[PDB]
C-alpha cells in the first residue's frame, strides 16, 4: 500500500521565520499575579526554527533531542500524525501518533516501517505507514490531537519515560508565518510509554490518483520568567538568556 | 506431540482439570501503568486535617476558594512551591488551604506582690479554636481569663493592635 | 499560667507584665487522603473469571 511521496528537489529549508514567542505550561499550577522563574525545556525566543512545505511532499526525518516543536498553518488538513523513535525502522521499538475523526490512536511496537510513510485515502488506512507489528509495549486512546484556520501548535517532549504532549489552536490570517504575541501550550496527554526517541517525521495525507506549510524546531534547557494571571493563564514571558 | 486428556467428573483431584489463571507482576524501565483500586477517606473542610491530595501533603483547614483555574491544572502554589490550594480529585471544586493556626502563648501576670490573677493570650488564633468562660477575642489573639472594658485608659500590660491590659477594682 | 510565667523567667517573683511561656499549636483532628474516581475498566477482569 506504501507509496513514494518524495518531491526529489533539494528544497533547502527556509529560515525566514523568527519564532518570536511560544512556551508551554511547565506544571499543573493555579498561579496568579506572579512572575515565576522556571528552568525547563523551552524553545528559545527568536530561534532558527525551520520552515518546511508539502504538496511532491516534504517530510524528512529531523532529529529529536530532549524535545521537538511543531506547528502548522493548515486549513487544508493534510497532516495526520507524527512518527517518533530511535531508528524509525524494524531494528528498534517505535511510536506512532495518528489522528482521525473524533480521536487519535497511539501505538508503540516493533514495527516494520516502509521507506516513506503515508496514509490510505470513505475508508482510511495506516498500512501505508507500517506493514506489520509485533512485541508491543503500548496502546492508547483518549482525545484527538489535531482538533478542528488556526495555527496548530504542539510540543513533544520525552523525559523520565513519558512522552509529554502540549498544544494550542489559535486563529490566524497568515499563510507562511506565525502570529505575533505571547501564548502558552496546555498538556494534551502525559503518555506513560518508556520509549527512547532520537528522530522523527511527519505523516501527511492526500488522495493518491490541498497543501500545507509546517514550522519545526527543537527545545533547550533554558530559564524563563513566566507571568500568570487570576485565571492560571500565562499571559506573557521573558527569555532570561536571549538579551 | 499435543494430546487431549480424558477429563471426566469421575476422576480424582490429582487428574481432574482446573482452570488456572496466573498473575505475574513486572517492573521495567518505563512509567508504571497498572495498580489496584485506591480508597479515599471522607472529606472534611472546616477543621485542621492532615491532608494528602494525589501525594501532596500538609496540615490545615480546607474550605471553598474564590480562585479560578484552567481544566488542566490541579494544585495552587505559594512561595517555595508550598501548596495553597487543591482541587478535589473527585469533586470539581477549588479548595483554599488555610495553614492550621499557630502562635505563641503570652501570659498576663499581675505583680505577684499583689495577686495571683493571670490571663492568657493566644496569638494569631480565634476563640473558636483555642477556651473557658471568660473568653474574648482581641485583634492580637484569643484572650482567656480577662474581661473587656469599652473605655480607654493608659497602657500597663500590652496585648497589641491598640489593646492593652491592666488591673482595676 | 502563673507558674508557667515564674518558670519562663526563672523567678518566684514576677512584675506586672506579659511573658512568653509556651507556644500555641492547633492539632489536626482528622486524616484525609484523596484519590481520583476509580472504575474497573481493565482487561484484567476478562481473565479472572
Ligand atoms: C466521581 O464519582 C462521583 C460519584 O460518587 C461523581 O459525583 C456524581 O456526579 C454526578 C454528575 O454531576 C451527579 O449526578 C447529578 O448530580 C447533580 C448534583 O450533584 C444532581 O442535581 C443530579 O440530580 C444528579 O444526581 C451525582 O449526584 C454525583 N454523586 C455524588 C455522590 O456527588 C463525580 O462526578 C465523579 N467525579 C469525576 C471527576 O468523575
Ligand atoms: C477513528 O479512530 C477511532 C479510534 O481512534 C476509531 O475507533 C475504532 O472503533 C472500533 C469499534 O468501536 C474499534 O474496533 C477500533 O479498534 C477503533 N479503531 C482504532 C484505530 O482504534 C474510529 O472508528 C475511527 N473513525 C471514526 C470515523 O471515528
Ligand atoms: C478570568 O476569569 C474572570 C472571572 O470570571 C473573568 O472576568 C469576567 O469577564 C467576563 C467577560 O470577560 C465578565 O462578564 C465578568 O463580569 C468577569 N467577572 C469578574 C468577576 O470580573 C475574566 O474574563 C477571565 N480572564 C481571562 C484572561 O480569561
Ligand atoms: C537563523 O536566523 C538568524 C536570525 O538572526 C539568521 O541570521 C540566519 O540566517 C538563520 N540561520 C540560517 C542557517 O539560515
Ligand atoms: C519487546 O518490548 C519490551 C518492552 O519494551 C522489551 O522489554 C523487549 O526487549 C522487546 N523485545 C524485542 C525483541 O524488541
Ligand atoms: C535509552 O538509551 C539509553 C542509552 O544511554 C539506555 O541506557 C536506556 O536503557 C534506554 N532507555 C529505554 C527506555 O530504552
Ligand atoms: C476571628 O477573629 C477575626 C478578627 O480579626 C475575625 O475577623 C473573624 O471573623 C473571626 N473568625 C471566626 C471564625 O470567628
Ligand atoms: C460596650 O459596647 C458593646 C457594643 O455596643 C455593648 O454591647 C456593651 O453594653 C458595652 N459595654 C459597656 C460597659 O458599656
Amino acid at each position: 500500500q506504501c507509496v513514494n511521496l518524495t518531491t526529489r528537489t533539494q528544497l533547502p529549508p527556509a529560515y525566514t521565520n523568527s519564532f518570536t514567542r511560544g512556551v508551554y505550561y511547565p506544571d499543573k499550577v493555579f498561579r496568579s499575579s506572579v512572575l515565576h522563574s522556571t528552568q525547563d525545556l523551552f524553545l528559545p525566543f527568536f530561534s532558527n526554527v525551520t520552515w518546511f512545505h508539502a504538496i511532491r511532499f516534504d517530510n524528512p526525518v529531523l532529529p529529536f533531542n530532549d524535545g521537538v516543536y511543531f506547528a502548522s498553518t493548515e486549513k487544508s488538513n493534510i497532516i495526520r500524525g507524527w512518527i517518533f523513535g530511535t531508528t524509525l525502522d524494524s531494528k528498534t521499538q517505535s511510536l506512532l501518533i495518528v489522528n482521525n475523526a473524533t480521536n487519535v490512536v497511539i501505538k508503540v511496537c516493533e514495527f516494520q516501517f516502509c521507506n516513506d510513510p503515508f496514509l490510505g485515502v470513505w475508508m482510511e488506512s495506516e498500512f501505508r505507514v507500517y506493514s506489520s507489528a509485533n512485541n508491543c509495549t503500548f496502546e492508547y486512546v483518549s482525545q484527538p490531537f489535531l482538533m478542528d484556520k488556526n495555527l496548530r501548535e504542539f510540543v513533544f517532549k520525552n523525559i523520565d519515560g513519558y512522552f509529554k504532549i502540549y498544544s494550542k489552536h489559535t486563529p490566524i490570517n497568515l499563510v507562511r508565518d506565525l502570529p505575533q504575541g505571547f501564548s502558552a501550550l496546555e498538556p494534551l496527554v502525559d503518555l506513560p510509554i518508556g520509549i527512547n526517541i532520537t528522530r522523527f517525521q511527519t505523516l501527511l495525507a492526500l488522495h493518491r490518483s490541498g497543501a500545507a506549510a509546517y514550522y519545526v524546531g527543537y527545545l533547550q534547557p533554558r530559564t524563563f520568567l513566566l507571568k500568570y494571571n487570576e485565571n492560571g493563564t500565562i499571559t506573557d514571558a521573558v527569555d532570561c538568556a536571549l538579551d | 506431540p499435543l494430546q487431549s486428556y480424558g477429563f471426566q467428573p469421575t476422576n480424582g483431584v490429582g487428574y481432574q482439570p482446573y482452570r488456572v489463571v496466573v498473575l505475574s507482576f513486572e517492573l521495567l524501565h518505563a512509567p508504571a501503568t497498572v495498580c489496584g483500586p485506591k480508597k479515599s477517606t471522607n472529606l472534611v473542610k472546616n477543621k485542621c486535617v492532615n491532608f494528602n491530595f494525589n501525594g501532596l501533603t500538609g496540615t490545615g483547614v480546607l474550605t471553598e476558594s474564590n480562585k479560578k483555574f484552567l481544566p488542566f491544572q490541579q494544585f495552587g502554589r505559594d512561595i517555595a512551591d508550598t501548596t495553597d490550594a487543591v482541587r478535589d480529585p473527585q469533586t470539581l471544586e477549588i479548595l483554599d488551604i488555610t495553614p492550621c493556626s499557630f502562635g505563641g502563648v503570652s501570659v498576663i501576670t499581675p505583680g505577684t506582690n499583689t495577686s495571683n490573677q493571670v490571663a492568657v493570650l493566644y496569638q494569631d488564633v480565634n476563640c473558636t479554636e483555642v477556651t473557658g468562660s471568660n473568653v474574648f477575642q482581641t485583634r492580637a489573639g484569643c484572650l482567656i481569663g480577662a474581661e473587656h472594658v469599652n473605655n480607654s485608659y493608659e497602657c500597663d500590660i500590652p496585648i497589641g493592635a491598640g489593646i492593652c491590659a491592666s488591673y482595676q477594682t | 499560667p502563673l507558674s508557667e510565667t515564674k518558670c519562663t523567667l526563672k523567678s518566684f517573683t514576677v512584675e506586672k507584665g506579659i511573658y512568653q511561656t509556651s507556644n500555641f499549636r492547633v492539632q489536626p483532628t482528622e486524616s484525609i487522603v484523596r484519590f481520583p474516581n476509580i472504575t474497573n475498566l481493565c482487561p484484567f477482569g476478562e481473565v479472572f473469571n
